[PDB]
C-alpha cells in the first residue's frame, strides 16, 4: 500500500532536518546560547569588533551591561 | 458505419477562446492529468509476492513434459 | 601568512596567465583562463568588491567563458594536444613561470623590488582603508547609482547590446 | 575563512571519492569543426549577450532606493524593453527556428 | 474599434501567451503615472535616514530649524505612520 | 582472517545480487513476457532489478528472443562492451538452442555458440514467472561466488 | 566547531540523495499500479545501500584527456555540495549579503562538468549530445535569473535570509504564482528531468557513474529548497528554531516529489519543442512581469528596505 512510501521518506525527511537543525545548535553552542551575529555592513562590524574589546576576553557575544557602569 | 474521430470546429465565442486561453496559461489539462497519476497512487497496487504467492493457471497449462504410467 | 593573501592570489594570477599565454590547445587555453577568472574574483573580493567579485563568476565565467568553450568544442578543438608537449609552448611557459618565480623572490626577501618600476612589498593590506562603520556597501550604492546618475550609460549600453544581437544575426547569415 | 574552508571541504570530499571510485581492488591476476551547426552556435551567442543584459539588471532592487525614482524607473523599463525588442528582432528573423 | 476587436479576438484565440506578455507589460509603462500612491515610494525613499544629519551652526535666525530632536519644528513622518 | 573474507564475500554477493541491472536483448517474442515481468503484477523493480539499464551500467544481458546470423556480432559486442561481473540469461528455446528455428539457414542455434551463458529458461515463451524464477536463480548463483575466498587462498 | 557544522551539512545531503532514489522508485511505482523496491529491506530500505555498494565494486570501465575526464566529476560533485552553504534553515552555514548572486554565480558554472565529459568521452556523438545539453541549460539560465530579480524587488535584497522577512504574514507564492509557475518549471528544465529530460531520452534514440548522479540528485533536492524559501517562505521564531527546519524540510519534500509525480505524468518534449517553451513563451512572459514587478512597488508605494 501507499503508506509503505512513507519510511523512505522517513528517511529523506530526517537526512534534511540534520543540517538545518545541526548549524542552529551548533550556532547556539559557540555564541553563548544566543544566535550568532550578523553584521553584513560596516557599521554591524565596527559594533562586534568593539564588543570584542569591550568584553574583557575577546568574546564578541559575551555581552556587559549596567555592571560595568 | 464509420465514425469521425477527430472532425470538430472549436467554439469562436469569446467566452471558449477565453477558455482555451485558461487552459494554455493556466496548464489545466496538465493538471488534470496530475489528478490521474495521484488517484492511482492510492490505489492498491496489482503485485503478487512471489514465490510466496503465483500467478493462477488452469488445468490446461502446458509445462514441464513427463511421461505417464498405468 | 594570510596577511599576503591578496598576493599570493596575483601571484597565481600571472601563473594562470602564463598558462594560456603559452598557447597551448585551446581547451588547456580555457581552463587557464577559468583558473585565471577565478582567482580575480578572489582578489576583487579581498578589496570590498563582493558584487564585482561575483559579476566575474556569474559574467566572465559562466557567461562569455562559457560560450568559449561551446565554441571551441565546436568549431576549433575537439580533442585537446597533450599540454606542454610543443616545444615552443614548453619553452614560453617555461620562461614566463620562472620570471614570476624571481619577481616573488625578491619581492619577499627585500619587501620591495624595481621590476622596470619599484614597487612596495610591504603588503597590500598597509594601504587599506582605517574607518568604515556606514550601513550599506559604497559598492552596491555606487553600482545602483547606474540606474540614477548614469542615464546616458544605460542608454548607450543598452543600444550596443541590441546592435551586437543585429550585427551577429548579419555575420552568421552569410 | 570558514568560506574557504566549506569550499575546500566541497572540493577535497569531492576528489577523494573520485579517488576510490577509480581504485579499489579487483582481484584479477590477467580539432576540425564539429560536424558544425550555426543553430546552436547562434543559441550560445544570444544566451550569452541576454546575460549582458541581466548583468544590467542586477542591480534594480538597490535602484528602487534611490530618490530618483522618475529617472531609476524610465531607465529599468528602458533596458527590460531594448532586451525584448531584442528577442522580437531575433524572432521575426527566424533566428528561434530549429528547421532547415 | 471593431476591426480593433476583431484584431484582439484573434491574437486571443492564437497567441494568447504574447497578448498576456503585451499587456502585463502594458499595465507596467502606465499605471505608475496613474496610481495616486506613486508619490509616496519618492517619500518614504528620501526619509530613510543613511548617513548622519549634521547639525547646523545656530545663528540665531533659524526658527524654522528645531533645536532638539523632539521641538515642533522641522520634517514629521506623521504621514508615514498612518500609511 | 577466514571470518574477514568470508563475511565480506557475503557482502558483496549480497549488494550485487540485491542490484541486478539487466539489459535485455529483447530479439522477439520472449521479449514480451519480458516486459510482462516488469508489468505490477509482478514488478522485476521490487527485487531492485531496474526496469531497463544502459549497457554500460547493466550487470546481467537477458536475451529474449530468436538469434540470427545478421544479429550475432551486435550482440556479441554488447556484451563486451558490459563492465564486470556481468551475467548472461538465456530466455526462451530460440535463445537457448534455436527452438522452432533450430534447423534455419540464417539462426544462430542457441545464444551460447556467442556469449557464456549462465542461466536458462526453457519455454516458448516462458511465462512472466518463469523468467523471474530464473532471475531469483541467478540471485542464488551469484550468492555461491567465493571470488574473496579464492582470492584469499591463491 | 566550523568543521563539524560542514560535515552535518555533507554527510546527510549524500545520504538524503542516496534514499531520494528509494523513494523515487517507490513512488514511481505505486503511481504505476506497483510496488517498487520492497524486497531489500523493509519496505525497501537497505536498496539505496546495495546499490551504491554494487556500483563501487563494479569494474571502472579510453579517455581523449585524463585531466578533463577526471576534472568532470569533481567539478559536478563540488560545486552541487557549495549550493547548499548559504541556504538558511533557518540559519546558513556561511551567512552571505549577497547569497542569492552566490547561489546564480556557482550554478552557472555547472555547465562546464557536461562540458568537459563531452570532450572527454573522445567520441563525436558523446560531444555533440553534450553541446545540445549545455544549450537547454544555459537557455533556462535566462528566465531563472530574470524570474529571481522579479522576486526580489519584492524582497530588497541579495540575502537568502531576508527572503523569510519577506514572507512573515504571506507566502510570496500569492503575489507571484505566475513566476512561480515559469520558475518551477525552468529548474525541472535546468536540471534536465522529465518532461526535460533530454540528454537520457535522445542518448537511447560504476563510482564515476554514481558520482555524476548524486551531483544531479542532490542539485534537485537543493533547487526544491530554493523554491521552498523563494515562494513558500516559513516563518522563523528564534528560540524555537527547529519549528522552521521541520515545516521547512516537509514543503522541501513536497516539492520534490512532485518532481518525480511530473515524471510520472507526461511525455517527453522534443528538443526543439523546449526551445520554444523558453524562447518563445517564458522569455516573453518573463521579461513582461519583469518590467511589471519594478513598477508595481514604486506604483504602490511598497518598495522593501534596502536592509
Ligand atoms: C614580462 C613580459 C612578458 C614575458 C612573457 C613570459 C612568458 C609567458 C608567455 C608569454 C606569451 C608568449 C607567447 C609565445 C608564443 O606563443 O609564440 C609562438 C611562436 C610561434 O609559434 P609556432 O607556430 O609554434 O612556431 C614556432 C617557431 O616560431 C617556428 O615557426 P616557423 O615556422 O616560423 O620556423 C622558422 C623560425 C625561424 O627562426 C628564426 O630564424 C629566428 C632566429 C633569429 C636569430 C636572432 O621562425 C621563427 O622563429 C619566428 C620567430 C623569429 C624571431 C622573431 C624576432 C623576434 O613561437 C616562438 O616564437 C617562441 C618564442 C617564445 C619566447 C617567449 C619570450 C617572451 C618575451 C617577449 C618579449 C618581452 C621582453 C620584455
Ligand atoms: C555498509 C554496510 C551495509 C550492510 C548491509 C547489510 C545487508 C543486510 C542483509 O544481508 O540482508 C539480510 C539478508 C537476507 O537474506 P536473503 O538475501 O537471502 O533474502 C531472503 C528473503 N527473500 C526470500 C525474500 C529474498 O541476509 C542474507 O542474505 C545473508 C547474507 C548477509 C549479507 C550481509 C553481510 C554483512
Ligand atoms: C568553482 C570553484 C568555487 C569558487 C568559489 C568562488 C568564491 C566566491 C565567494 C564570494 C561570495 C561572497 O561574496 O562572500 C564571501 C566572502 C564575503 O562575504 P560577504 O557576505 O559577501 O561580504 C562580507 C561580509 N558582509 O568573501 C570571502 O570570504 C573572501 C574569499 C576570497 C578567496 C576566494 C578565492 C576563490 C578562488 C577560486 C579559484
Ligand atoms: C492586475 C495586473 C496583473 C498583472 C499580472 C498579470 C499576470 C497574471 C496573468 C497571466 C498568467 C500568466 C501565467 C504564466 C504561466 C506560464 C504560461 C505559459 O507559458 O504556458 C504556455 C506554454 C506553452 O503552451 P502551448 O500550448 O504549448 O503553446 C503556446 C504557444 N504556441 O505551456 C506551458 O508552459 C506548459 C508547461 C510544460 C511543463 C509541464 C509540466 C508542469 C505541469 C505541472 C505544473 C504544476 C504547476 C506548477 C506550480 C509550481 C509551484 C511552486
Ligand atoms: C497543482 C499541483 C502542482 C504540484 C506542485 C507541487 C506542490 C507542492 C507544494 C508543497 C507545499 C505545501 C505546503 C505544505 C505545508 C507543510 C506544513 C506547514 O508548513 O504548515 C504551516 C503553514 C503556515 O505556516 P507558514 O508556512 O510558516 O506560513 C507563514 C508565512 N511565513 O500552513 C499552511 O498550510
Ligand atoms: C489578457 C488579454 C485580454 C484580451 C485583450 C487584451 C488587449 C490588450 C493587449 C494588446 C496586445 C496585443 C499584442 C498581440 C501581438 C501578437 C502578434 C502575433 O500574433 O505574433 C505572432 C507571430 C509569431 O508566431 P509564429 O509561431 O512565428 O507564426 C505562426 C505560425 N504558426 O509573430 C511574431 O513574430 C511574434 C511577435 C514577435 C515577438 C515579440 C515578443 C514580445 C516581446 C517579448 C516581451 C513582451 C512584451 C514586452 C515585455
Ligand atoms: C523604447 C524606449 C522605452 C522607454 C519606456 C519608458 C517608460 C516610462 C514610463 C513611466 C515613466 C514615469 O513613471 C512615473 O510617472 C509618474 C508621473 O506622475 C511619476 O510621478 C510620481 O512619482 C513622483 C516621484 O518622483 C512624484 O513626485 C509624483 O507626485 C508622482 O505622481 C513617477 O515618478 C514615475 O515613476
Ligand atoms: C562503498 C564501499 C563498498 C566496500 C566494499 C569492499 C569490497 C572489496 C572487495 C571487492 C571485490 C570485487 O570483486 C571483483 O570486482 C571487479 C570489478 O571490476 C570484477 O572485475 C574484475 O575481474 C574480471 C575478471 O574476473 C576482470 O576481467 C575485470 O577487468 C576486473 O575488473 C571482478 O569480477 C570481481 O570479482
Ligand atoms: N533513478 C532511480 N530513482 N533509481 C535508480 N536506479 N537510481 C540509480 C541508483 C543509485 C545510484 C547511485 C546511488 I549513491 C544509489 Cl544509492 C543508487
Ligand atoms: S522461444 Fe518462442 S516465444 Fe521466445 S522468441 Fe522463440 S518462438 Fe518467440
Amino acid at each position: 500500500m501507499w503508506f509503505e512510501v512513507l519510511p523512505g521518506i522517513a528517511v529523506m525527511g530526517v537526512c534534511l532536518f540534520i543540517p538545518g537543525m545541526a548549524t542552529a545548535r551548533i550556532h547556539r553552542f559557540s555564541n553563548g546560547g544566543k544566535e550568532k551575529r550578523v553584521a553584513h555592513y560596516p557599521y554591524q562590524w565596527y559594533l562586534m569588533e568593539r564588543d570584542r574589546r569591550v568584553s574583557g576576553v575577546n568574546r564578541s557575544y559575551v555581552s556587559k551591561g549596567l555592571e560595568n557602569i | 458505419t464509420y465514425k469521425y474521430v477527430n472532425l470538430r470546429e472549436p467554439s469562436m465565442d469569446m467566452k471558449s477562446v477565453t477558455d482555451r486561453a485558461a487552459q494554455t496559461l493556466l496548464w489545466t489539462e496538465l493538471i488534470r492529468g496530475l489528478g490521474m497519476t495521484l488517484s492511482y497512487l492510492f490505489r492498491e497496487p496489482a503485485t503478487i509476492n512471489y514465490p510466496f504467492e503465483k500467478g493462477p493457471l488452469s488445468p490446461r497449462f502446458r509445462g514441464e513434459h513427463a511421461l505417464r504410467r498405468y | 601568512m594570510m596577511l599576503y593573501i591578496v598576493f599570493i592570489l596575483s601571484v597565481i594570477f600571472v601563473m594562470g596567465f602564463v598558462g594560456f599565454s603559452s598557447k597551448p590547445s585551446p581547451i588547456y587555453g580555457g581552463l587557464g583562463l577559468i583558473v585565471s577568472g577565478g582567482v580575480g574574483c578572489g582578489i576583487v573580493l579581498n578589496f570590498g568588491g563582493s558584487f564585482l567579485g561575483l559579476m566575474v563568476f556569474l559574467i566572465y565565467l559562466g557567461g562569455m567563458m562559457v560560450v568559449f568553450g561551446y565554441t571551441t568544442a565546436m568549431a576549433t578543438e575537439q580533442y585537446p594536444e597533450i599540454w606542454l608537449s610543443n616545444k615552443a609552448v614548453l619553452g614560453a611557459f617555461v620562461t614566463g613561470l620562472l620570471m614570476e618565480f624571481f619577481m616573488v623572490y625578491y619581492v619577499l626577501k627585500d619587501k620591495e623590488v624595481e621590476v622596470v618600476f619599484e614597487f612596495n612589498g610591504l603588503g597590500d593590506w598597509v594601504i587599506y582603508d582605517t574607518g568604515d562603520s556606514g550601513f550599506f556597501s559604497e559598492e552596491a550604492m555606487g553600482i545602483a547609482a547606474l540606474y540614477s546618475y548614469g542615464t546616458w550609460l544605460v542608454i548607450v549600453t543598452g543600444w550596443s547590446l541590441l546592435i551586437g544581437v543585429v550585427v551577429i544575426m548579419e555575420i552568421t547569415r552569410g | 575563512m570558514n568560506l574557504m574552508l566549506a569550499l575546500l571541504t566541497n572540493f577535497t570530499l569531492a576528489t577523494l571519492l573520485v579517488i576510490i571510485a577509480f581504485w579499489l581492488p579487483q582481484l584479477n591476476v590477467y580539432s576540425a569543426r564539429l560536424p558544425f551547426s550555426m543553430k546552436f552556435f547562434l543559441v550560445a551567442i544570444t544566451f550569452l549577450l541576454f546575460d549582458l543584459e541581466i548583468a544590467l539588471l542586477l542591480p534594480l532592487p538597490w535602484a528602487s532606493q534611490t530618490a530618483n525614482l522618475n529617472t531609476m524607473l524610465t531607465m529599468a523599463l528602458f533596458l527590460i524593453i531594448l532586451l525584448a525588442v531584442s528577442l522580437a528582432y531575433e524572432w521575426t528573423q527566424k533566428g528561434l527556428e530549429w528547421t532547415e | 474599434a471593431e476591426r480593433v476587436a476583431a484584431f484582439l479576438k484573434n491574437v486571443w484565440a492564437k497567441e494568447p501567451v504574447l497578448v498576456a506578455s503585451f499587456a502585463i507589460a502594458g499595465l507596467a509603462v502606465i499605471l505608475p503615472t496613474l496610481s495616486p500612491y506613486t508619490k509616496y515610494s519618492l517619500m518614504i525613499n528620501r526619509a530613510t535616514p543613511y548617513n548622519y544629519p549634521v547639525p547646523l551652526r545656530d545663528d540665531g535666525n533659524m526658527p524654522d530649524v528645531p533645536s532638539h530632536p523632539q521641538d515642533p519644528q522641522g520634517p514629521s513622518l506623521e504621514w508615514l505612520k498612518r500609511l | 582472517g577466514e571470518y574477514v573474507v568470508a563475511k565480506l564475500d557475503d557482502l558483496i554477493n549480497w549488494a550485487r545480487r540485491s542490484s541486478l541491472w539487466p539489459m535485455t536483448f529483447g530479439l522477439a517474442c520472449c521479449a514480451v513476457e519480458m516486459m510482462h515481468m516488469a508489468a505490477p503484477r509482478y514488478d522485476m523493480d521490487r527485487f531492485g532489478v531496474v526496469f531497463r539499464a544502459s549497457p554500460r551500467q547493466s550487470d546481467v544481458m537477458i536475451v529474449a528472443g530468436t538469434l540470427t546470423n545478421k544479429m550475432a556480432p551486435a550482440l556479441r559486442k554488447v556484451y563486451d562492451q558490459m563492465p564486470e561481473p556481468r551475467y548472461v540469461v538465456s530466455m526462451g528455446s530460440c535463445a537457448n538452442g534455436g527452438g522452432y528455428y533450430h534447423y534455419s539457414y540464417s539462426v544462430v542455434r542457441g545464444c551460447d555458440r556467442i556469449v557464456p551463458v549462465d542461466i536458462y529458461v526453457p519455454g516458448c515463451p516462458p511465462t512472466a514467472e518463469a523468467l523471474l524464477y530464473g532471475i531469483l536463480q541467478l540471485q542464488k548463483k551469484i550468492k555461491r561466488e567465493k571470488r574473496l575466498r579464492i582470492w584469499y587462498r591463491r | 566547531m566550523f568543521m563539524i557544522n560542514i560535515l552535518m551539512l555533507i554527510i546527510p545531503i549524500l545520504l538524503a540523495v542516496a534514499f531520494l532514489t528509494l523513494v523515487e522508485r517507490k513512488v514511481l511505482g505505486y503511481m504505476q499500479l506497483r510496488k517498487g523496491p520492497n524486497v531489500v529491506g523493509p519496505y525497501g530500505l537497505l536498496q539505496p545501500i546495495a546499490d551504491a555498494i554494487k556500483l563501487f565494486i563494479k569494474e571502472p570501465l579510453a579517455t581523449s584527456s585524463a585531466s578533463m575526464f577526471i576534472l568532470a566529476p569533481i567539478m559536478a560533485l563540488g560545486l552541487a555540495l557549495t549550493m547548499w552553504i548559504p541556504l538558511p534553515m533557518p540559519y546558513p552555514l556561511i551567512n552571505m549579503n549577497l547569497g542569492v548572486l552566490f547561489m546564480l554565480a556557482m550554478s552557472s558554472l555547472a555547465v562546464y562538468s557536461i562540458l568537459w565529459s563531452g570532450w572527454a568521452s573522445n567520441s563525436k556523438y558523446a560531444l555533440i549530445g553534450a553541446l545540445r545539453a549545455v544549450a537547454q541549460t544555459i537557455s533556462y539560465e535566462v528566465t531563472l535569473a530574470i524570474i529571481l530579480l522579479s522576486v526580489l524587488l519584492m524582497s530588497g535584497s541579495f540575502t537568502l535570509s531576508t527572503l523569510i522577512t519577506t514572507q512573515e504574514q504571506m507566502w510570496l507564492i500569492l503575489p507571484a504564482w505566475p513566476l512561480a509557475m515559469m520558475w518551477f518549471i525552468s529548474t525541472l528544465a535546468e536540471t534536465n528531468r522529465a518532461p526535460f529530460d533530454l540528454t537520457e531520452g535522445e542518448s537511447e534514440l560504476a563510482g564515476p557513474f554514481a558520482l555524476f548522479f548524486m551531483a544531479e540528485y542532490a542539485n534537485i533536492i537543493m533547487m526544491n529548497i530554493f523554491t521552498a524559501i523563494l515562494f513558500l517562505g516559513t516563518s522563523h521564531n528564534p528560540h524555537m528554531p527547529e519549528l522552521y527546519t521541520i515545516n521547512f524540510t516537509i514543503k522541501s519534500l513536497l516539492l520534490t516529489m512532485s518532481f518525480l509525480w511530473i515524471r510520472a505524468s507526461y511525455p517527453r518534449f522534443r528538443y526543439d519543442q523546449l526551445m520554444h517553451l523558453l524562447w518563445k513563451n517564458f522569455l516573453p512572459l518573463t521579461l513582461a512581469l519583469c518590467m511589471w514587478h519594478v513598477s508595481l512597488p514604486i506604483l504602490t508605494s511598497g518598495i522593501p528596505p534596502q536592509t
